[PDB]
């Protein structure tokens, strides 16, 4: 309830504490790239940056609200979890 | 087996007016033979694992049955013929029952395969099948790479061989990315570095970079394992872009090597023509490209040359139905640069290429759907590009056809 | 981990200035958002309370603060130093929200919750160019809810329309391969607008609207 989101919560009031097949949607059915084509233009650590794995692996369509009267999975708040991982945060 | 079927056999040899009871008798005193032998031919199959019961199985189970494997003729003096088979006959239901006796005689012997020999591989390593051809196969926590660090150098390796340092080096590469199974989940990092790699590289048109990343590609198609449309979004952009952009570095010369590479971009179309074929989205899709690079007005030499090739290697009907209304336009062009006093420049080259590949297109485009008669001033309706020397194209591919 | 004071009175002016107080200072607020080069640290904040308050129409159905949230998003992306790359499975059910839901509005016939659906698919299709990867699938995933929503019956007029507009916001061959087999359907939309059952019922806006 103290967290990010207080104000939301001080606001609310509430205090305790064929055409479907995969192929259609892959992107190279569905993007212009010939566009892309520039006619005329004028191992100690990984050299890859460690992705979001909450975004490449975790579903979070999950979270996604599709009707708010009927919406299927209860949703719960949601704690300051402070990922580690990312540079630019001192701790 | 039908009765109506034993009656016919009967009548055929002598014995006319047969009852049905006797008829009868003949069906299920045969019928009990074929069940008594494939069910004897049965255990042969399953002593000889194989699940297949094939056709020898039988002349062994007929032989065990004190029965000759003689099929087709029945010796009753037994002295020439034993319980020997002769391998049964090749009968067909759809056959000919006719054939000349010089057809048999100058077909080609079929090749004996190799014999066998014994390989060792490794079907567990301490409890872990291996991934072989021989095979099948509050903080958040700090995450790890899904790549391992004998995949990531491995990945680091193969990369700095293909660059092309050193000829063996590349070759090996190539090789190891043609054939590797683990190949998969270290793709889109491949799909990545070729992608960014041919856009920043043909910002200083590197050549020798591109051809590598072309043999790369090459490499990584024709790897059975793998799944690739999912990554050829990324993809076909850079080997079209192999194919109709301009050159940045000593455009003249290097130009046999920009042919060679405009070549291949072609023969990757092709490949995009082929594989991951869906309805009304690769392939006419790139072909509308290939199409409004060519109407496009002023269109570059090498950009031009590129498109030519590109259109040019799309198979049987491509050239049959597209480069048909377009010679005098063709013809145009190259009359325009030949009328040029300046070569100081790249378009008599290009046009030198364009010209030579149309008329080699055309020469079987013509070989193909008409007969070989009037091959010498008839191409002059055709404003008379390649005329005689089409025509002796044309002669050569008969002789190549003569020769097979 | 907890915000310094600077930072945590910085948030509360920045939040509390697109509540709808007055224009100038929400203008102010949103042309901070996305023109500060530290903002950083203080990114979480900004999505967590961007979700929340998305999720907060379904208690109010207040067209205008959605509105402003939207307007929050969309200078967030406008910001060249912060990158959205590890919060955007936060604001993408939130647009998502704002395009395919069916109440938008207080008064449904005169809130033009319309706007708020091609603003949001404008910003959708924005959030899936700059973002989309073949490793993040956001684009595959966004148009695979958009066609089932779109092609199952039963679905109301706004959420069809909020459906049509972020897939003819994506592009020319997401039209071509999604929208053009189903102009059958738009018989099925005119059998109730040419003729209509009940005029004065709400389905008429929606539908032409649609059309």
């Amino acid at each position: 309830r103290y967290g990010p989101a207080r104000l939301w919560y001080d606001m609310l009031g509430v205090p305790e504490d064929d055409l479907l097949a995969d192929e259609n949607f892959l992107m190279v059915t569905q993007l212009h790239w010939e566009d892309d084509i520039i006619w005329d233009g004028e191992p100690w650590y990984s050299i890859f940056p460690i992705d979001n794995e909450d975004l490449v692996y975790g579903r979070w369509e999950d979270n996604i609200i599709w009707d708010a009267q009927a919406m299927p999975r209860l949703l719960e708040p949601p704690v300051l979890t402070l990922d580690p991982n990312d540079e630019n945060l001192i701790l | 087996l039908p009765s109506e079927s034993m009656k016919v056999v009967a009548e055929s040899m002598g014995i006319a007016q047969i009852q049905e009871e006797t008829c009868q008798l003949l069906t299920d005193e045969v019928s009990y033979r074929i069940k008594e032998i494939a069910q004897d031919a049965l255990k042969f199959m399953h002593m000889g694992k194989r699940q297949k019961l094939t056709t020898s199985d039988i002349d062994y189970a007929l032989k065990l049955k004190n029965v000759e494997p003689l099929y087709g003729f029945h010796a009753q003096e037994f002295i020439p013929f034993r319980f020997a088979s002769g391998g049964g006959r090749e009968l067909y239901f759809y056959e000919e029952k006719e054939v000349d006796l010089s057809d048999i005689i100058n077909t080609p012997l079929p090749r004996v395969p190799l014999d066998v020999c014994l390989k060792a591989h490794w079907l567990s390593i301490e409890g872990c099948q291996p991934a072989i051809p021989e095979n099948p196969p509050r903080l958040k926590p700090r995450s790890i790479h899904e790549l391992s660090v004998e995949q990531q150098l491995y990945y680091k390796e193969i990369t700095e061989a293909c660059v092309g340092s050193c000829e063996a080096k590349r070759a090996e590469a190539l090789q190891s990315i043609a054939t590797d199974p683990g190949l998969y989940q270290m793709l889109p990092r491949f799909s990545t570095f070729i992608s960014e790699g041919v856009r920043v590289n043909v910002v200083q048109n590197n050549l020798a970079l591109l051809i590598y990343l072309m043999r790369m590609v090459k490499a990584l198609m024709d790897n059975p394992t793998l799944y690739l449309e999912k990554y050829v979004h990324e993809l076909i952009p850079a080997v079209m872009t192999c194919i109709v952009s301009r050159q940045l570095c000593l455009r003249p010369d290097v130009d046999n090597h920009w042919a060679l590479r405009d070549f291949a971009a072609r023969l990757v179309a092709q490949i995009c023509k082929h594989f991951s074929t869906t309805t009304n989205n690769i392939q006419s899709r790139i072909t509308k490209t290939f199409t409004k690079s060519w109407v496009d007005e002023k269109t570059p030499w090498t950009t031009r040359y590129g498109s030519i090739a590109g259109l040019a290697e799309l198979g049987h009907d491509v050239i049959k139905t597209l480069i048909l209304p377009r010679l005098q336009q063709e013809g145009e062009r190259i009359r325009s640069v030949l009328d040029g006093p300046v070569l100081s420049n790249i378009d008599r080259i290009g046009a030198d290429h364009v010209q030579s590949l149309l008329l080699k297109h055309c020469a079987p485009v013509l070989a193909k759907l008409r007969p070989p008669p009037d091959n010498q001033d008839a191409y002059r309706a055709e404003f008379g590009s390649l005329g005689p020397l089409l025509c002796s194209q044309v002669v050569k591919a008969r002789a190549q056809a003569a020769l097979q």
